[PDB]
């Protein structure tokens, strides 16, 4: 293919160095970018480099290789918030240097850190009927990965990281319910 | 009529007196639209013509990161060739390159060029079929072998091809009351007493774009081109170009001899007649 | 940047659309991409301004227009439920200057039976007491059910403005019913907050469930209301105990 | 190393008139390398800013620029281009004559 | 618009 890449999907602890490749056909290949790609959202450029070179910006390296035709992404101190779709696209020669050719993508994962596991499941209570509630398995370490139902009348939701950023502090939690007591629930 | 995109491309070192002077210009057919000097305050590419200006800062951002990479490459080169040739590093020398494309009167890619010289000797050069180099020395043929293995023809031959026709097109409708224009010469013929036997007619045009014209005398419908003064087509500084010629004739055969004008933006050739 | 309408739509099986696109950047090159899981980005056509429009890789089912510089169309005349994806527009300055810019997404599908489209209900539940004395911290969480086809974006808001922080929402929605092929989704949010700040009665908390429906020229004959582009929400006040 | 002479052309922008404001045109072209200096004169004094053209050249690698100023032609006052370039051992003077 | 790839093409 003209433009192939890490094949993925990829998953990196917090903290350590996400390392992207891409290989192109083209030895007169131009013009290099990287797009980054949230779930849901659209593919935004994050990285532009142009000649035999290392650009750096914040955590993102680029290095391209135009005698060797490849071009990298790493991401140092790599966050939970780094997890996304990274695609490599290049200016394509042939016709003119008139569209984007894009590689496949790499999905990255970055696994949360954390740093003072106190795992549990809560119940908790709606707000307006008082006979309705929902269950809450959280602050198990991300190494944990949730079973989804058995009973086609329990509902488990996959493992969700949130980030309380005012406290340093993230957590990881999954959701249950059903028309059934919440300890049994996640099992 | 055909049209032209070309970009001119000088570096000049001067050692012990900092990195090489490096001018940049661009144009559409005869008139200049963009710039870069090396020396000037702006460090920009810059614009020269009206119809240009109204391309963003993403567009003078992208000129003037390409224009610093041509700048940067004939920085190197200047180097590199001292040392092909065995030059000092005290004396001046100059590195130019010139490319860009044609298109024929229906904007459909006619031919694109891509130019190089060393101390304004050819170096090397892209055949016409875009694929191909000539080499004027064994230096040269270093440098051709370099640029087949970086694909470098391919490279160029996609932007002539290419970039080049679409740009020279969008620049020939966003500029088109300039560019596509015709002024036709304003034409005259002055005439000058050299003595009592002989006086000289000189026939006149002004105030005409493209500067392409022809400016011809006959006496008695025959041609004379061993007896005209010509002078080259110059700027009038306005956007248009001037030109005259002349001829020596008996006084009083001044009827025999008529000037013959030839330019894009005529209906029918004129024929001049003192008088 | 890149602007697209609609955000939504949802289509009957051989009904027609266009999309827009549209550009301040005074960019020459639009691109039109549809996104499906499995297939990453497919050019449908793409158009360089004085130029006439070029067929991508999967053009069929697709026409364009390129009126002018700044606006890109696409257009939908027959609709069919393989075109049920995620369009995004692009533009870049033109040949040489490819980076692209792209605009936030069109999401359509493509029904059957409108009969089957249902907004969200949704429902608050309050923190554990036993979370908070437990971690002096406090998790809320929203469900919001019932709802077909996927089109929901949920948010938090607090003392009347949305948050950013402290929140996770589940990246995709739960089959209710997993057997049925067109099954009501459900999908849930939790926002996590210090313990002190729930107890506090002055703040006020509200899950958001912004739900892509029914347009108003769509008929309807059934008792319910008309599932249309509607918010929904529920709320729960902070409290001492 | 080329060495080219520069040719030099002295003219107007507009046919001259006597009292009537105008452009001197000094235009040199032909020449290599690319250091030049060019100057317009008034009676023999050189007429301060005068401005000129971006550096640009023709298919056989040779340079010309045009440099102008503005001036007001009259029947007496004598105008001129004065060039002095590596090829030339003293500066070139050439005159301006309104009929050419 | 300019040729890109300069830094390509050195002597």
């Amino acid at each position: 293919k003209e433009v192939e890449q890490n094949s993925g999907p990829l998953s990196v602890p917090e903290g350590a160095i996400a390392s992207l490749n891409c290989t192109y056909s083209d030895r007169g290949s131009q013009s290099f970018f990287w797009y980054r790609q949230y779930s849901g959202k659209s593919p935004e450029l994050i990285m532009s480099i142009y000649e035999t070179s290392i650009k750096e910006d914040g955590r993102f390296t680029a290095q391209l290789n135009k005698a060797s035709q490849y071009v990298s992404l790493l991401i140092r101190d790599s966050q939970p918030s780094d997890s996304a779709t990274y695609l490599c696209a290049v200016g394509e020669r042939v016709g003119g240097y008139n569209k984007l050719i894009f590689g496949a993508g790499t999905r990255l994962t970055v696994k949360p850190n954390i740093q003072n596991p106190d795992p549990a499941v809560y119940q908790l209570r709606d707000s307006k009927s008082s006979d309705k509630s929902v269950c809450l398995f959280t602050d198990f370490d991300s190494q944990t990965n949730v079973s989804q139902s058995k009973d086609s009348d329990v509902y488990i939701t996959d493992k969700c990281v949130l980030d309380m950023r005012s406290m340093d502090f993230k957590s990881n939690s999954a959701v249950a319910w059903s028309n059934f007591a919440c300890a049994n629930a996640f099992n | 009529g055909s049209h032209s995109m070309r970009y001119f491309f000088t570096s000049v070192s001067r050692p012990g007196r900092g990195e090489p002077r490096f001018i940049a210009v661009g144009y559409v057919d005869d008139t200049q639209f963009v710039r870069f000097d090396s020396d000037a305050a702006s460090q920009r590419m810059e614009p020269r013509a009206p119809w240009i200006e109204q391309e963003g800062p993403e567009y003078w951002d992208g000129e003037t990161r390409k224009v610093k990479a041509h700048s940067q490459t004939h920085r190197v080169d200047l180097g590199t060739l001292r040392g092909y040739y065995n030059q000092s590093e005290a004396g001046s020398h100059t590195v130019q390159r010139m490319y860009g494309c044609d298109v024929g009167s229906d904007w459909r890619f006619l031919r694109g060029y891509h130019q190089y010289a060393y101390d304004g000797k050819d170096y090397i050069a892209l055949k016409e079929d875009l694929r191909s180099w000539t080499a004027a020395d064994m230096a040269a043929q270093t440098t051709k072998h370099k640029w087949e293995a970086a694909h470098v023809a391919e490279q160029l031959r996609a932007y002539l091809e290419g970039t080049c026709v679409e740009w020279l097109r969008r620049y020939l409708e966003n500029g088109k009351e300039t560019l596509q224009r015709t002024d036709a010469p304003k034409t005259h013929m002055t005439h000058h007493a050299v003595s009592d036997h002989e006086a000289t007619l000189r026939c006149w045009a002004l105030s005409f774009y493209p500067a392409e014209i022809t400016l011809t005398w006959q006496r008695d419908g025959e041609d004379q081109t061993q007896d005209t003064e010509l002078v080259e087509t110059r700027p009038a500084g306005d956007g248009t170009f001037q030109k005259w010629a002349a001829v020596v004739v008996p006084s009083g055969q001044e009827q025999r001899y008529t000037c013959h004008v030839q330019h894009e933006g005529l209906p029918k050739p004129l024929t001049l007649r003192w008088e | 940047g890149v602007t697209q309408t609609p955000k939504f739509r949802v289509l009957k099986t051989g009904q027609s659309m266009t999309l827009q696109c549209a550009q301040d950047m005074n960019h020459n090159s639009m691109y039109w991409y549809r996104q499906d899981p499995g297939m990453g980005l497919r050019l449908i056509h793409y158009s360089r301004w004085g130029w006439e429009t070029a067929k991508g890789e999967v053009p069929d089912g697709y026409n364009v227009s390129r009126l002018k510089k700044q606006n890109f169309l696409l257009g939908l005349e027959s609709a069919a439920p393989s075109q049920t994806s995620v369009y995004f527009c692009a533009s870049s300055y033109g040949s040489g200057y490819n980076a692209q810019t792209f605009g936030p997404g069109t999401r359509l599908t493509v029904l059957e039976d409108l009969k089957n489209v249902f907004p969200p209900e949704v429902a608050v539940f309050e923190p554990s007491e036993a979370e908070i004395s437990h971690t002096q911290k406090a998790t809320l969480v929203c469900l919001a059910t019932g709802f077909y086809p996927d089109h929901v974006e949920l948010s938090w808001w607090v003392n009347g403005k949305e948050v950013h922080s402290g929140v996770c929402t589940d990246p995709q929605p739960l089959k209710e019913q997993p057997a049925l092929n067109d099954s009501r989704y459900a999908l849930s949010s939790r926002l996590r907050v210090s313990a002190t700040f729930w107890q506090d009665p002055r703040n006020h908390f509200r899950c958001q469930v912004q739900f892509y429906g029914l347009s108003e020229n769509d008929e309807w004959t059934q008792d319910r209301a008309k599932p249309v582009t509607q918010i929904v929400s529920a709320e729960a006040w902070g409290r001492a105990d | 190393m080329i060495q080219r002479t520069p040719k030099i052309q002295v003219y107007s922008r507009h046919p001259a008139e006597n009292g009537k404001s105008n452009f001197l045109n000094c235009y040199v072209s032909g020449f290599h390398p690319s250091d030049i200096e060019v100057d317009l004169l008034k009676n023999g004094e050189r007429i301060e800013k005068v401005e000129h053209s971006d550096l640009s050249f023709s298919k056989d690698w040779s340079f010309y620029l045009l440099y102008y100023t503005e001036f007001t032609p009259t029947e007496k006052d004598e105008y001129a281009c004065r060039v002095n370039h590596v090829t030339l051992s003293q500066p070139k003077i050439v005159k301006w004559d309104r009929d050419m | 618009s300019l040729a890109g790839g300069l830094d390509d093409m050195k002597a």
